[PDB]
This record gives C-alpha cells, sequence and structure tokens, in this order.
C-alpha cells in the first residue's frame, strides 16, 4: 500500500545514479515491478520491468545497455542503477506494482515518484483529442488508437485507461475493458475492439480533472499514449 | 404409560405416511421411459491433468465462472486451478491437513474448507495485499465438518458429524440457524438452485430436505440400507439423488415424497462416494469404490460407465455450470477434466 | 428422561398433512424438463473443440 | 582368436 | 502465448517449485494414530525421523488409511475394574478387520505392568476370566493376555502385531516404534521397487 | 563338427526377442508408466541401452557371414565406439540398480532422500558422460588395418596398449559390477532375513523366497553371460593360438552369449517387475 521512492536529484552528464524504491503494506515478493518515466512536460514512457521471483528482466531500447534493474526481495526494496545518463533522462520516475494471474489487476498501485535532473516494431497509441474543455454533470468520452489489434486469442483486449491528477500519481481506471478497478466509482466505463477505444464518463465531477492515459500490454514494449487533458 | 402411547402414535404416524406413499405411487418412472432414445454412448476423455503431488485428493468444487477449481488435499494444501491453462493461480496452506470438503464461493472472491478440526475456515480472495488470507474461523459444531456450501457472501451452510446442519453469518461468526433431525452423521449436502432449500444425507440411511429460512425439516425420504456418501439436486430443484455404502444410487422427488429410480448394479459392491448431475439431467454421475466412474442414464439404466482413467477411487467429481466439463479428482493425487 | 420424554410427545406432526402429486406426472414433468434442456447439454452432444482442446 | 583379431 | 499469460506461466511454475520444496519436507514425516476439540496432534523427532502422533479419542476411520502404524495403548489394570477388556478386544477387532486397514501394522502397548503385578497376586483371573486355564503367576497371565490380543489378528501374512510393555527409566519406548516404523518403510520401498 | 549357420540361426532369434522385448518396455513407460520413480528411470536407460546393443548385433551377424567387413573406416569407429558405449552403460545401469535396491533396504531412513527422480537423473547423467569419455577415446583410436582381409578393430601406434585396453575392460567391465552386485543383493537379502513384517509366516515366507530367486536368477544370468566371453578374451590375449577352426566359431557363440543379457534385462526388470505388472 505504499511505495517510496529514493535517489533522484541533479546529476551532470555521463554519470551515474542508484533510484531506490521502498515497497512496503504488500506482499512484495509476488508481485512484478515496473520503471516508468514522465518527462517534464510530456507523457509517461515505460523503462524496466522485473518479474516475479527476477526470472524475467525486460528492458525499454533507449535505456537498454545502461539501466539495470534489480529487486531485493527480504528486505522490500527496488533498484535502478542508471549508469552514461543523458540529457534525455531528466525525468520524474515511477515505481508500480505488477500482479499477473486469471483476473488480476496489474499496475494497480503507482509510487510517489523521484525527480533527476541531468543538466546540459512498437505499438504506437494515439490520442488524437487533448485539452477537452467540459463541465461538471456531462458525460465525456475520451478515445484512444492502436497501431495493432489489442485482442489476443485468449479473448482478453490489453488496454489500459489511467488517470493523472494535478500533483498526483497515475492512479488505474480500466485494466481489461469493463474491468473497473476496485475503488473507482462506478461511473467510468471503457469500450471498444481492435483498434478503436473509448472511455467515457457518465456524470462527471470535479475530482475527476487531469490527464487521462491509454496504455497497451499485448507486447513487451509497454507503451502509452500523449494524454488526453480534462479541465474546466 | 407415555411410553406405550408415544410407540402407538409414533407406530399410527409411520403407517398413515406410508398408506399415503401408496396411494401416491401408481405407474414407476420406468413404465414411462420404456418408449424415448436411448443416450446410446458417452465417449468421455480427460482433456487436462492436474499434477504435480502425492497426497489423496479430498473433495474438489467449481467455480461458477466454470474456469477456476479449487482442491483440498490430504497435505494441507488448498490449490486454486485454472482449468483452461492447467496453472495453479492459488496455493494455500491449511493449519489442519484432515480437510474434508472445500467450497468456492459464487462471487469468486472466497473459499471455505473445513474437516477434523470442527471448524468452517474461510479466505479471501481478492486482498489489497496481494495474498491470501483467512477472513474467518467458524467455530460451534461438536464434530468433524463433512460439507459446506456458500449462499452468498454472508451466509454458509454446513454439516457435521453431530448428526446436525447449521446456517452461518460469516460476518458476526454466530450460527443462525440450528437444522437438527437426523440420528447419524450428516455427510453430505446439496444446496437447491434457487438457494431456498436443501437436502442432507446421514449415516441413518435418511436423506432429508430442509427449509432455510424458516428452520424445520419439510421432508424425509427413508431409501437405502446403509450410509448415504453423497447427495445431488435435479437441475430443477425438484428431485435429488443420493449415493450409498450398499452400491446403489436412489432417485427422489421432493413433491411426490417417494422413491423413483434405483440405480444398482450386479458387478461390483462398491459404495458411491460422490454423485453429480449435467446441465439437464439425463447423466448422473456417479464415482465408486472401484477407481471407475459410472456414467448413468437418469431415467433409463446403465450408458457409458467410461471415466476408466483414474489409479485410485475417485474421491470426488463436479460438473460445471455451463455443462462443458467435468472434473474428478481421486487418491492418486491427480486432478482431472473430462470431456 | 422427562424433558426427552415431553419433546417427543410434542414431535413434529407436519410431515404428515402435506400435499403430494402422483409419481406419474412428477415422473412426465422429469422427463419433459429432461427434453426441454437437452440441445444445450454439452455432455449429450458432442463438440469439436469447445473450450479444452489437445494440440 | 589370432589372425585377424577379429574382426572386434 | 500473451504477455500476461507468460507472466501467469512463471507464477505457476514457482507454485510448482514451492509445492515441490514443501512435498521434500514433509517426506521424512512419519504419521501415526493413537488409540486407546478436534484433533491432538503432538509432533516431535527421533533419529532423523519425525513423528506427528494424532489423539483422536467407524465413520471417521475413512481419513486415515494413509497412516504409517497406530499405536493401541491398553492399561492391563482394568481387568481388575462392563468391562473394559471387552471393549478393547472389540475396538481391536474392528481396527484389525477393516476392509481398508489390511497392511497397517499396529504398536501394542500394554502399560500398568507394575499394578497388574499388585493386583495378579491378592486377585486371580477366575474372578473375570476362568477360561484362561492357566496360572496365577505375573508372566503366565502377562504372555495370555498378549496371545489373547494376538489372537484375534486375522490372516497374519500382509500386516504384523508388534506387542511391547511399556518403561519408564529409558527411551526404549520410542526406539520400539522407530524399529516398526523401520520395517514399514522397508516394506514400502520394497514396494517402490515394484520388486516385493 | 561345423556349426556354419545356426549362429546365424540364434543372432535372428536374440534379435527378435530383444527388439519385442525392448519395443514393449518403451511401449509401456512412453503409453502407461510415468518417469515420476527412480526405478522407471533406470528400466527406461537400461532398454535403451539394451536396444542400442540390439542395433549392433547386425553387423556382427554380417561380419560373420562372410569374413570381411564391407563397411567404411567411419563406420567401423562409430560402431567400435556405439559397441563399447553400450556394453559400459549396461553393465553401470545393472549395478546402479543393484546399489539402489540396496539403499531402499539396508539404509531405508536415507532412501528417502536419496531416491528421488532428480538424483536418479543426476546418476544416470553421470554415467552417460563417465562411459563418454571411453566413447570418443574409440572414436579417436578406431580403424581398419589391412591384412586379403579388412579387420574392424582399434589401430594402435605400432603392440601392447591391446593388452592394457582388454584388462581395463575386464576390470572396469566385469570384475567391479559382478562384485558390486554380489555385495549389495547378499547384504539386502541378509538384512531382509531378519524383518519381522516380511518373514514368519507362510505367505512371508513365500515372498522372501521368491525375492531370492530373482535375486540368484538376476546375478546368475550376469556371471552366466559375461564370463566366458571374457574368458575367451583373456585366454586368447595371453595363449598361444589355437588349432583354429571351430576355436573360432564358437567364439562367435560365445559374442552371442553377451547379446543373450541385452535379451533378458527387459524380461527380468519389466515383466518381473511388480508395478509393471499393474
Amino acid at each position: 500500500v505504499q511505495l517510496v521512492e529514493s535517489g533522484g536529484g541533479l546529476v551532470q552528464p555521463g554519470g551515474s545514479r542508484k533510484l531506490s524504491c521502498s515497497a512496503s503494506g504488500f506482499a512484495f515478493s509476488s508481485f512484478g515491478m515496473h520503471w516508468v518515466r514522465q518527462a517534464p512536460e510530456k507523457g509517461l514512457e515505460w523503462v524496466a520491468y522485473i518479474s516475479s521471483g527476477s526470472g524475467t528482466i525486460y528492458y525499454a531500447d533507449t535505456v537498454k545497455g545502461r539501466f539495470t534493474i534489480s529487486r531485493d526481495d527480504p528486505k522490500n526494496t527496488l533498484f535502478l542503477q542508471m549508469t552514461s545518463l543523458r540529457s534525455e533522462d531528466t525525468a520524474m520516475y515511477y515505481c508500480v506494482r505488477s500482479i499477473y494471474y486469471y483476473g488480476s489487476s496489474p499496475f494497480d498501485f503507482w509510487g510517489q515518484g523521484t525527480t533527476l535532473t541531468v543538466s546540459s516494431s512498437d505499438i504506437v497509441m494515439t490520442q488524437a483529442t487533448s485539452s477537452v474543455p467540459v463541465t461538471p454533470g456531462e458525460s465525456v468520452s475520451i478515445s484512444c488508437r492502436s497501431s495493432k489489434s489489442l485482442l489476443h486469442s485468449n479473448g482478453n483486449t490489453y488496454l489500459y485507461w489511467f488517470l493523472q491528477r494535478p500533483g498526483q500519481s497515475p492512479q488505474l481506471l480500466i485494466y481489461r475493458m469493463s474491468n473497473l478497478a476496485s475503488g473507482v466509482p462506478d461511473r467510468f466505463s471503457g469500450s471498444g475492439s481492435g483498434t478503436a477505444f473509448t472511455l467515457t464518463i457518465s456524470r462527471l465531477e470535479a475530482e475527476d480533472v487531469g490527464v487521462y492515459y491509454c496504455m497497451q500490454h499485448l507486447e513487451y514494449p509497454l507503451t502509452f499514449g500523449a494524454g488526453t487533458k480534462l479541465e474546466l | 404409560s407415555e411410553l406405550d402411547q408415544l410407540r402407538q402414535e409414533a407406530e399410527q404416524l409411520k403407517n398413515q405416511i406410508r398408506d399415503a406413499r401408496k396411494a401416491c405411487a401408481d405407474a414407476t418412472l420406468s413404465q414411462i421411459t420404456n418408449n424415448i432414445d436411448p443416450v446410446g454412448r458417452i465417449q468421455m476423455r480427460t482433456r487436462r491433468t492436474l499434477r504435480g503431488h502425492l497426497a489423496k485428493i479430498y473433495a474438489m468444487h467449481w467455480g461458477t465462472d466454470s474456469r477456476l477449481l479449487v482442491s483440498a488435499s490430504q497435505d494441507g494444501k488448498l490449490i486454486i486451478w485454472d482449468s483452461y491453462t492447467t496453472n495453479k493461480v492459488h496455493a494455500i496452506p491449511l493449519r489442519s491437513s484432515w480437510v474434508m470438503t472445500c467450497a468456492y464461493a459464487p462471487s469468486g472472491n472466497y473459499v471455505a474448507c473445513g474437516g477434523l478440526d470442527n471448524i468452517c475456515s474461510i479466505y479471501n480472495l481478492k486482498t489489497r495485499e496481494g495474498n491470501v488470507r483467512v477472513s474467518r474461523e467458524l467455530a460451534g459444531h461438536t464434530g468433524y465438518l463433512s460439507c459446506c456450501r456458500f449462499l452468498d457472501d454472508n451466509q454458509i451452510v454446513t454439516s457435521s458429524g453431530d448428526t446436525t446442519c447449521a446456517l452461518w453469518d460469516i460476518e458476526t461468526g454466530q450460527q443462525t440457524t440450528t437444522f437438527t433431525g437426523h440420528t447419524g452423521d450428516v455427510m453430505s449436502l446439496s444446496l437447491a438452485p434457487d438457494t431456498r432449500l436443501f437436502v442432507s444425507g446421514a449415516c441413518d440411511a435418511s436423506a432429508k430436505l430442509w427449509d432455510v429460512r424458516e428452520g424445520m425439516c419439510r421432508q424425509t425420504f427413508t431409501g437405502h440400507e446403509s450410509d448415504i456418501n453423497a447427495i445431488c439436486f435435479f437441475p430443477n430443484g425438484n428431485a435429488f439423488a443420493t449415493g450409498s455404502d450398499d452400491a446403489t444410487c436412489r432417485l427422489f422427488d421432493l413433491r411426490a415424497d417417494q422413491e423413483l429410480m434405483t440405480y444398482s448394479h450386479d458387478n461390483i459392491i462398491c459404495g458411491i462416494t460422490s454423485v453429480s448431475f449435467s446441465k439437464s439431467g439425463r447423466l448422473l454421475l456417479a464415482g465408486y469404490d472401484d477407481f471407475n466412474c459410472n456414467v448413468w442414464d437418469a431415467l433409463k439404466a446403465d450408458r457409458a460407465g467410461v471415466l476408466a482413467g483414474h489409479d485410485n477411487r475417485v474421491s470426488c467429481l463436479g460438473v460445471t455450470d455451463d455443462g462443458m466439463a467435468v472434473a474428478t479428482g481421486s487418491w492418486d493425487s491427480f486432478l482431472k477434466i473430462w470431456n | 428422561s422427562i424433558a426427552q420424554a415431553r419433546k417427543l410427545v410434542e414431535q413434529l406432526k407436519m410431515e404428515a398433512n402435506i400435499d403430494r402429486i402422483k409419481v406419474s406426472k412428477a415422473a412426465a414433468d422429469l422427463m419433459a424438463y429432461c427434453e426441454a434442456h437437452a440441445k444445450e447439454d454439452p455432455l449429450l452432444t458432442p463438440v469439436p473443440a469447445s473450450e479444452n482442446p489437445f494440440r | 582368436y589370432a589372425x585377424t583379431t577379429c574382426t572386434x | 502465448l500473451s504477455a500476461e499469460d507468460k507472466a501467469a506461466v512463471e507464477r505457476s511454475k514457482m507454485i510448482d517449485r514451492n509445492l515441490r520444496e514443501d512435498g521434500e519436507k514433509a517426506a521424512r514425516e512419519v504419521k501415526l494414530l493413537l488409540l486407546g476439540t478436534g484433533i491432538v496432534e503432538t509432533h516431535f523427532t527421533f533419529k532423523d525421523l519425525h513423528f506427528k502422533m494424532f489423539d483422536v479419542g467407524k465413520k471417521w476411520i475413512h481419513c486415515f488409511e494413509g497412516v504409517t502404524a497406530i499405536i493401541f495403548c491398553v492399561a492391563l489394570s482394568d481387568y481388575d475394574l462392563m468391562n473394559r477388556m471387552h471393549a478393547s478386544m472389540k475396538l481391536f477387532d474392528s481396527i484389525c478387520n477393516n476392509k481398508w486397514f489390511t497392511d497397517t501394522s499396529i504398536i501394542l502397548f500394554l502399560n500398568k505392568k507394575d499394578l497388574f503385578e499388585e493386583k495378579i497376586k491378592k486377585s486371580p483371573l477366575t474372578i473375570c476370566y476362568p477360561e484362561y486355564a492357566g496360572s496365577n503367576t505375573y508372566e503366565e497371565a502377562a504372555a495370555y493376555i498378549q496371545c489373547q490380543f494376538e489372537d484375534l489378528n486375522k490372516r497374519k501374512d500382509t500386516k504384523e502385531i508388534y506387542t511391547h510393555f511399556t518403561c519408564s527409566t529409558d527411551t526404549k519406548n520410542v526406539q520400539f516404534v522407530f524399529d516398526a516404523v523401520t520395517d514399514v518403510i522397508i516394506k514400502n520401498n520394497l514396494k517402490d521397487c515394484g520388486l516385493f | 563338427p561345423a556349426i556354419p549357420v545356426i549362429i546365424t540361426a540364434v543372432y535372428s532369434v536374440v534379435f527378435v526377442v530383444g527388439l519385442v522385448g525392448n519395443s514393449l518396455v518403451m511401449f509401456v513407460i512412453i503409453r502407461y508408466t510415468k518417469m515420476k520413480t527412480a526405478t522407471n528411470i533406470y528400466i527406461f536407460n537400461l532398454a535403451l541401452a539394451d536396444a542400442l546393443v540390439t542395433t549392433t548385433m547386425p553387423f556382427q551377424s554380417t561380419v560373420y557371414l562372410m569374413n570381411s567387413w564391407p563397411f567404411g573406416d567411419v563406420l567401423c569407429k562409430i560402431v567400435l565406439s556405439i559397441d563399447y558405449y553400450n556394453m559400459f552403460t549396461s553393465i553401470f545401469t545393472l549395478t546402479m540398480m543393484s546399489v539402489d535396491r540396496y539403499i531402499a533396504v539396508c539404509h531405508p531412513v536415507k532412501a528417502l532422500d536419496f531416491r528421488t527422480p532428480l538424483k536418479a537423473k543426476i546418476i544416470n547423467i553421470c554415467i552417460w558422460l563417465l562411459s563418454s569419455s571411453v566413447g570418443i577415446s574409440a572414436i579417436v583410436l578406431g580403424g581398419t588395418k589391412v591384412r586379403d582381409v579388412i579387420e574392424c578393430s582399434l589401430q594402435f601406434p605400432d603392440s601392447w596398449w591391446d593388452l592394457f585396453m582388454k584388462i581395463c575392460v575386464f576390470i572396469f567391465a566385469f570384475v567391479i559390477p559382478v562384485l558390486i552386485i554380489i555385495v549389495c543383493y547378499t547384504l539386502m537379502i541378509l538384512r531382509l532375513k531378519s524383518v519381522r513384517l516380511l518373514s514368519g509366516s507362510r505367505e512371508k515366507d513365500r515372498n522372501l523366497r521368491r525375492i531370492t530367486r530373482l535375486v540368484l536368477v538376476v546375478v546368475a544370468v550376469f556371471v552366466v553371460c559375461w564370463t566366458p566371453i571374457h574368458i575367451f578374451i583373456l585366454v586368447e590375449a595371453l595363449g598361444s593360438t589355437s588349432h583354429s577352426t571351430a576355436a573360432l566359431s564358437s567364439y562367435y557363440f560365445c559374442i552371442a552369449l553377451g547379446y543373450t543379457n541385452s535379451c533378458l534385462n527387459p524380461i527380468l526388470y519389466a515383466f518381473l517387475d511388480e508395478n509393471f505388472k499393474r
């Protein structure tokens, strides 16, 4: 129930740093763990994944060969060792827990995030709409498109809807379509097929403002979209 | 003088009951279904085999999604399996290894087990912590717990070796209703599809139909000559079937208050450990002590008897709600899904 | 004892006065249910590959 | 045996 | 397979290795049934064998077909106190004539040796069991009781009845159970070799 | 005094019996019995080694038909290495079956921590590799030498290494397995003679007699099959020729006795096995 980040700060280019994340309040060894960036004015981007039991470790192509993700299970800690840093790597890093079985709810909890500044094929997920003005009490529809079909032969469509409030970590709303996450009110609904995807909010309230993101989980370089901003 | 009058009143009540039974029966079910198409042969096959263990497998249970399965074994393990992919979703250690029954909640959030410890343990599957935690330990039975069935995520019904059934609230932890009237150890329950009635079978060679929200025995069925080990409702909720140690299955009707069918054979004298119907009736699947499951035509005589692959006796068997699969657990530490 | 004898005198006296239908039309209703739902019984009519296939 | 060893 | 499907398979494999580790740990253990709410489980260890005694005291006997042995305890002095010996021999007949218990060994402890020795000097057996037709000495009456218990076994070619007498100032009362369990393990090993 | 073609009938009969028995054994372990026990792993490995011995004796038959080697040098090296390798692995699998049974009887508490299919796999892999050493050593040292005729032998430089090879084969192929099997089964039966649960009665004594009879059968088959072949080899390696003729021909029959072992291990370890009869 808690993921607290540490590290961060100002680092010279070509240097190295050691991001750490302390996990508490849940069975840490049973969870796969993810590192996800956010640029100072841009969207979310996936960096690294380590499985439960450290069997499978996957990286993004941007940070491959320079980043190393590890975990210390008996002391409940995730690690990201970043060597040969670049000016593209100035970002705020999030640690995400992710559980995997039949009917699970992955990417459910997000950490607070830690910021570092460095001084001076893949599925494309498209959100063609941004900066949508809106008043409370009105139904809102947010669209998302995918380069290839997200429907597997299992009958599952792996698209995930997250919300990021101002000054807050992303919060999982929808994990598979028409599967609402725990603690989410029953006015968010998800629909779509193949390429097309839609999140609808029936009776909009003032706490629903922020940026909405769609992510795919069909292939391992997990990709987000430039989210849609809902403001009053 | 009181004992003689009591015996006379009991004798005349039983005689009036038997006289009502005799006038109730005019034509048997065999005389009606003697002119319908017989089911020729069922050739079931083991599609999946869930393995990895050595301890004998006691009672199993299915999910309402016909996908997830729960099995209890003598090694103190409750394993929740995904039957499509053979993956084990969950492994739950038990405080007592002498588990005799298990149940899966209709919502899918809870499992239950119990046995020689006289406790019904309720485990939560959906926790923020990430692991399965014991929700409750229902205590109060003075004998071993033999069967448990969920009505919802609030109430459960249990049978025990103290000749007593119970209906519990799983938040307060207290017996809401206590069902008494059996003279032997009750070892089987079956809940009705509408969950307003249930039926139980005991060591007294008797089955009893109980009302849940009224707390009294509606009917008593006296069939078999031996201990009734298994019991199961018909899909329409108006009939039930019983398996016993006399190597005989029996189909009774609730409204007629009488026995209709006797599923017997002259090759083995092995008792019945488990019975279940199919989605439409017509297939009474009975597991025996002879390492085999026989498939009976519910309106006729034997049809398949085809479930032959099991090294030891079939301890348990269940049918999914969509009727696609039949899962049998035996004492060879193996679960097999048959279709 | 005396309390057990009193409860045996009390008894239930309610399973006798119930409404029983004939066995014939109960059996007819049972086989009518079997005939009505026979199309949606996968264990009666075989299927090529429904949910548990093989290689 | 001898010669001829053996083939084998 | 999808990404989440492969991660689920990895979780299943981890559960597999945990189950195998628990099974390897539990393969040493020996389960004994003590005869003579719920169960009373007592766990101890002797010579790299972990013994679990389940104190429980015809319907609950169907949950015990995999036990290594049955420790049947009899106090002899109940001959001098409804006779308890008749109930004991009826229970021994029930535990030996079971169809599913035709290969389970029984360790027969006969306690109260000093009390029976003290009570046999003044009270003879003819007041309770006059058909034995023997002497009133300690050894002859003890052998008569032991053979009367042992003759109740039918078809003594698969299982063996182990008769021991309780002792206090030693540890041989656990060594007898150790020897009987060793013989049971030897027979099970020959069963696993496909050679018995 | 001439037995020219009955030896070919013996080779054909041994071929048919060995192929049928081995095909039945791997049919059982493929279709019926799972590899979840160590004894199944040992039975399967012995059946595979016996079938691999079986594959080479038609080549022995065609050498013993007409006195030549109508195959290449690479085939000579392959056949020689396969022959030596499979003889060693069959012998070591019999020896390890004996040691496994001795451990199961005389060391019963430790057997629960030893008679694991993982450790059976480890022991089998070690046996296979420690025979692969001499298998590649026979790849590197084989060949053919022109005599007239062509022999399919081990090509030593210039010889004295031949005697050393025969002594090494006789020591690590006959003496050590016979003494290990004798000691293991002797101590096994001696321990089993003082077991209360397996002796005493009539049926229990019948079971002990049956076990001891099978033990003496398998040891006697091993000694009878592998004695005269090794004895004749060492006599010819430490003698001064002979009158040729039958003194060569019965040698062919001696070789047949070795293949007799491959005809009886499926019988003596699967047909007489208790788990395979159910």
